[PDB]
RNA sequence: UGAACACUUUAAACGUUGGGUAAUAUUCGGAGGAUCGGUCAAAUGAGAAUAUUCCGGAUGGAAAGCCGAAGGCGAAAGCACCAACAUCAGAGUCACUAAAGCUUCAACGCGUAAGUUUGGGUAGCGAACCGGAUUAGAGACCCGGGUAGUCCAAACCGUCAACACAUUAUAGUAAUCUAUAACGCCUGGUGAUACG
C-alpha cells in the first residue's frame, strides 16, 4: 500500500502543468532530436517553439 | 467617585475629558471650553484653564478622582495635565490612551 | 612543506583576471611572511623607540610609527621573550628598546597613522579572558559582587560586566550573603542579546547541553 | 505539491461536529488521488484579533492544519469546503517542495 | 591544513589533523594568558 | 570591422593611457598583430584568457609549454573567450 | 540520488498515513494538542 | 543567528518575538537585524503574513 | 554572439479567483450638557431638535498606513494587502548550436495621468454653484459645504522637461575616455499657426 503511495507521488498526475508540460516537454526533445541527447539542434529549437506556441 | 479622561490636543484646541467609569462620558474641557480660540486656544493657559475647569467640575462631579487618559502628540495637552495635578483633584488613574 | 606550500601560492594564484606573470615571487614572499591574514583585533610584538611623558613613540613596521598615551602603558605589556615580566625598579619604566604587546585598532585613520592601542582596557581584557573561557571550559573561578535579587536569580557585577546567575546553577547562602565578594564560574555568553551566564564554584558543573 | 492548512476553528463547540468536519475535508483531499501526511493541530490558543463582523463570533478560536499533497483541480472544492461553512474564519493553503520540508 | 589538502584529503580531516599537531603550542599560549590574566588583574 | 576594432583599441587607449590593447581576436588581429610586432609599432603580444570564468576544467593557455607564437584562428578559438 | 529518494520516501511512508484510516488517525491525533508558544521544529 | 532550518519559511511567533517583532504590534526593521537582506526580507515576508495571520 | 535543456538562485514581473486589514464617513440605541470646525489671524455652519467626542452594532468600498532603503523587478510607462491558480522573465554553473547575429526605412504594438461613449452606485479625495477673508474693485492664494471625475468592467484617444535630456548594438575597465554598424534629428533668431 505505501508503494503504491509513494509511485501515486512519483507520478505526473500530481504536478503542476508548468512541471507537467516540461516534462512532456523533454519527451519531446527525446523525439524530435538527430541524436541521443541533442539539446541545441535547430530541429530541437523549433519543435520546442511550436509546442510552446500550442 | 471614579472617573475616566481622554485627553485630545490639535494645534487649535486642547481638549481634557471627565467621564464615567464605565466611560459614558460626563464631560469634555478644551481652551475652547475656556473660551480661547486660536492662538489663545493653542497657548498653554487655555489648557491650563480648563484643566482648572476639569478639577471643579470633578468635585462638583463628586468625582474626587477619575482616571486620565491622555491623547494626541501636542504640547498644550502636556500643560493640562500638569495643570490638574497642581490643582490637586486626584486622578482615579493617570495614564496616556492615545490611539 | 616548501614545496607543496608554493604550489598552493601558484594553483591558487590560477583563474586570476589577469595572466598575472611576473608576480608569483610576489605571493611567494607573501607566503614566508610581511603580513598577516586577518588585522583588525590583532595583537603585535611592536618596539618601543622613545618614550616622553604622554606619547610614546613605538614602531608599527606597517605604518610608520604608532602613537600611545603613556597612562595606559604598564609593565605588564612589556613581552619578553623569557616567559617573565621584567625585573624593573618601578612600573613604568618603559625602556626603548623592549618589544611591547600593543593591538591594532585600526590600521588607518583620517590622520596619517593607525590607532594601535592596547588600551588596557581591562573591561576587553575580561572580553578576551571570558571568551576564551568560554572556549576552555572544553579545555580557575572569577570574582563577582553580588547586588541585588529578582526572579529567577541574583545579580553578580563581575569585573565591570553585569550578568545573572540561574536559579538552577545557584548557591542556597548566596541569598543570606547579599553584598560582599564572593568568586563564581563563567557558563556562557549570549552576545547578540548581552546576557552572561555563571554559577557558583561550589555549585557542581552538571552538564547544561549546548543548545544550539 | 504538499499543501499545509494553518486554518481556524470555531473556539468552544463539543467536537461531535468539528472532527466531522475535518472527516469531510478529508474526504475532499481523500478524492482526487492524494491523501493527507497528518492532521496536526494545536490544541487551541486564544486569538490577537476579533473576526466576524456580522455575528460577532469572538476569540479563544480553535487550531487545525491538514499538511495533504493534491493535484491542483482539488484546490477548488477546497475553495468551496473552506468557503460554505461558517464554523471556520480564516485558511491559508501553502506550497510545500518535494524534500517534504513542511511546518 | 593546506598542505594536507594538496596531499590529497579533503578539508575537515586536514582541519583534525592540525588540530592534533599543533595544539601544544595552543596550551601553552592559554597558560600565557592565564598568566598575563593574573598579571593585570 | 576587424582593422577598424584593432585601431579603434589602439587610439582608445593611446588617448586613455592605457598601456595594454586587449582585443577580440581574429585572423585578422593575429595576423597584423604580429605584423605590427614585427614592425616594432607595438612590443609583443600574446593571448590571454579571461581565466575567472574558465571551467572546472577547460583548456588553458600555457605560455611556457606552448610554443611562443600562434599563427592562425583555430589554436586561438580552440579555448573560450580569448 | 533518484533511488535515494525513492528510498527515503518509501523508508518514511509510515508517518504518511493511509486512506483507510482516516477517522483513527483523527481520532489518534486529537487526543493530544501539539505546542505553539515557542516555534514548531519540522513536522 | 544565520541558522536558516527553522528561520527561513517558519511563520511561528518564537522566532520573530525574539528577533523580528517590535513591541507595539510593529515589526523590526533591517537596521535592527544585521541579517543578510534578501533572506531578511523574505523572513519579514514571512512575519508580515504573521501580522496576517491570527497570531500576532 | 543569438537562442532551447538540466541544476543554483531571484522578487513591488504579469493577469485571474477566494479571504483579510490599521483606517474611513453615514447610521441604530445609551453617557454627557455648550462647545466644535478651522486658521498668521479673522468668516458661513453642527447645535437648544443634543455638536467634538464616547460606548457598542450595521453599512460598504477606497487604499495597502509601518515594512521599505542613494533597495529590487522591469523594454518603457510603471510595478508596494496576502494565499492559490497561472504565464514569464533575469543572473550564475554545467552541457547542446556552429551565424540563425546587428539595426529598424516602412508597418505594427505597449503606453502614467487626464477626456469621451455605456452601466450603475459610491468609505475618503477633490472642478462647479453659492458664503466669507491680506487688499480699492478679487473671479485666485485661504477658510466652507461639495457635483462630474478619482472607483469598477469594455472601447476610443496615443500626444508630453514620457530625461541617462547620455539612440541602439558590438568591442574594450556601470561614461560625457572613444573606433565602428545601422539609424533618428539640427542648420542664426522672431515666425508652427492656417490649409491639405
Amino acid at each position: 500500500s505505501k508503494p503504491d503511495l509513494v509511485e501515486k507521488l512519483l507520478s505526473s498526475d500530481v504536478l503542476g502543468k508548468g512541471e507537467r508540460r516540461r516534462y512532456e516537454r523533454q519527451a519531446l526533445i527525446r523525439e524530435f532530436q538527430r541524436h541521443p541527447a541533442d539539446t541545441g539542434s535547430p530541429q530541437v529549437m523549433v519543435a520546442v517553439w511550436t509546442h510552446r506556441v500550442r | 467617585l471614579e472617573g475616566i479622561v481622554h485627553i485630545q490636543n490639535t494645534l487649535n484646541n486642547i481638549i481634557l475629558t471627565l467621564t464615567d467609569k464605565q466611560g459614558l462620558i460626563k464631560t469634555y474641557t478644551s481652551a475652547g471650553v475656556v473660551g480661547y480660540k486660536g492662538s489663545r486656544k493653542s497657548q498653554p493657559v487655555a489648557a491650563e484653564k480648563a484643566a482648572e475647569e476639569l478639577a471643579r467640575r470633578a468635585l462638583k462631579l463628586g468625582y474626587s478622582s477619575v482616571q486620565v487618559r491622555l491623547k494626541g502628540a501636542g504640547s498644550n495637552k502636556q500643560y493640562a495635565v500638569t495643570s490638574l495635578a497642581a490643582a490637586g483633584l486626584t486622578i482615579t488613574s493617570l495614564a496616556d490612551v492615545t490611539p | 612543506s616548501d614545496l607543496d606550500d608554493v604550489l598552493c601560492r601558484h594553483t591558487l594564484r590560477l583563474p586570476k583576471p589577469a595572466s598575472t606573470g611576473q608576480e608569483a615571487a610576489l605571493r611567494l614572499l607573501s607566503r614566508f611572511n610581511g603580513a598577516l591574514p586577518s588585522l583588525r583585533g590583532q595583537t603585535i610584538l611592536a618596539k618601543v623607540l622613545s618614550v616622553d611623558s604622554e606619547r610614546v613613540t613605538v614602531d608599527t613596521g606597517y605604518n610608520g610609527v604608532a602613537e600611545v598615551p603613556r597612562a595606559d602603558v604598564s609593565i605588564a605589556h612589556v613581552h619578553t621573550a623569557d616567559g617573565a615580566a621584567p625585573v624593573r625598579p618601578t612600573t613604568s619604566d618603559v625602556r626603548p628598546g623592549d618589544l611591547l604587546r600593543l593591538r591594532v585598532d585600526a590600521p588607518y585613520t583620517p590622520y596619517g597613522d593607525m590607532q594601535l592601542t592596547a588600551v588596557r582596557e581591562e573591561s576587553e581584557f575580561k572580553r578576551r579572558l571570558a571568551w576564551g573561557e568560554l572556549r576552555r571550559a572544553m579545555e580557575q573561578p572569577v570574582s563577582g559582587r553580588v547586588l541585588n535579587d529578582c526572579v529567577g536569580g541574583f545579580a553578580v557585577g563581575v569585573a565591570g560586566f553585569v550578568a545573572f546567575l540561574p536559579s538552577a546553577m545557584a548557591a542556597r547562602d548566596t541569598t543570606q550573603r547579599v553584598g560582599s565578594l564572593q568568586s563564581f564560574r563563567i557558563v556562557a555568553m549570549d552576545e547578540a542579546r548581552r546576557r552572561i551566564t555563571l554559577r557558583d564554584a561550589g555549585v557542581a558543573a552538571a552538564g547544561f547541553r549546548r543548545v544550539g | 505539491p504538499l499543501y499545509e492548512l494553518l486554518m481556524l476553528a470555531k473556539p468552544s463547540l463539543p467536537r461531535a461536529e468539528m472532527v466531522a468536519l475535518i472527516k469531510g475535508l478529508g474526504d475532499l483531499v481523500y478524492r482526487n488521488g492524494g491523501f493527507v501526511t497528518s492532521l496536526k493541530s494545536f490544541g487551541d490558543q486564544h486569538l490577537a484579533y476579533d473576526l466576524r463582523r456580522p455575528f460577532e463570533k469572538y476569540d479563544r478560536a480553535h487550531i487545525w492544519q491538514m499538511d495533504f499533497v493534491s493535484s491542483v483541480d482539488a484546490i477548488k472544492p477546497l475553495d468551496h469546503g473552506l468557503h460554505v461553512n461558517n464554523t471556520v474564519l480564516r485558511w491559508v493553503l501553502v506550497k510545500r517542495p518535494m524534500s517534504d520540508k513542511s511546518a | 591544513q593546506l598542505q594536507l589538502m594538496q596531499a590529497g584529503a579533503a578539508r575537515e580531516q586536514a582541519f583534525t589533523q592540525a588540530e592534533q599537531e599543533l595544539a601544544g603550542r595552543l596550551q601553552a599560549l592559554r597558560s600565557r594568558l592565564l598568566g598575563s590574566a593574573a598579571t593585570a588583574l | 570591422n576587424n582593422s577598424c576594432t584593432f585601431f579603434g583599441s589602439i587610439k582608445r587607449d593611446v588617448v586613455n593611457g592605457v598601456p595594454f590593447c586587449l582585443l577580440r581576436p581574429s585572423r585578422l588581429a593575429l595576423d597584423m598583430a604580429k605584423v605590427v610586432r614585427n614592425l616594432g609599432i607595438v612590443d609583443g603580444f600574446e593571448v590571454v584568457q579571461r581565466r575567472s570564468r574558465l571551467g572546472a576544467h577547460d583548456f588553458v593557455w600555457l605560455p611556457e609549454q606552448q610554443p611562443q607564437e600562434p599563427e592562425h584562428l583555430y589554436d586561438t578559438s580552440l579555448f573560450r573567450q580569448r | 540520488a533518484r533511488a535515494a529518494r525513492y528510498q527515503r520516501l518509501l523508508e518514511a511512508s509510515r508517518n504518511w498515513i493511509r486512506q483507510e484510516d482516516l477517522e483513527a488517525a483523527i481520532n489518534r491525533a486529537l487526543d493530544n494538542p501539539e505546542p505553539f508558544g515557542f516555534v514548531t521544529s519540522l513536522k | 543567528v544565520a541558522e536558516v532550518l527553522e528561520k527561513a519559511d517558519y511563520k511561528n511567533v518564537a522566532f520573530l518575538t525574539r528577533w523580528f517583532l517590535s513591541p507595539a504590534g510593529r515589526l523590526l526593521p533591517r537596521r535592527q537585524t544585521r541579517l543578510p537582506v534578501a533572506v531578511h526580507k523574505h523572513v519579514s515576508r514571512q512575519v508580515r503574513l504573521a501580522r496576517h495571520m491570527g497570531l500576532i
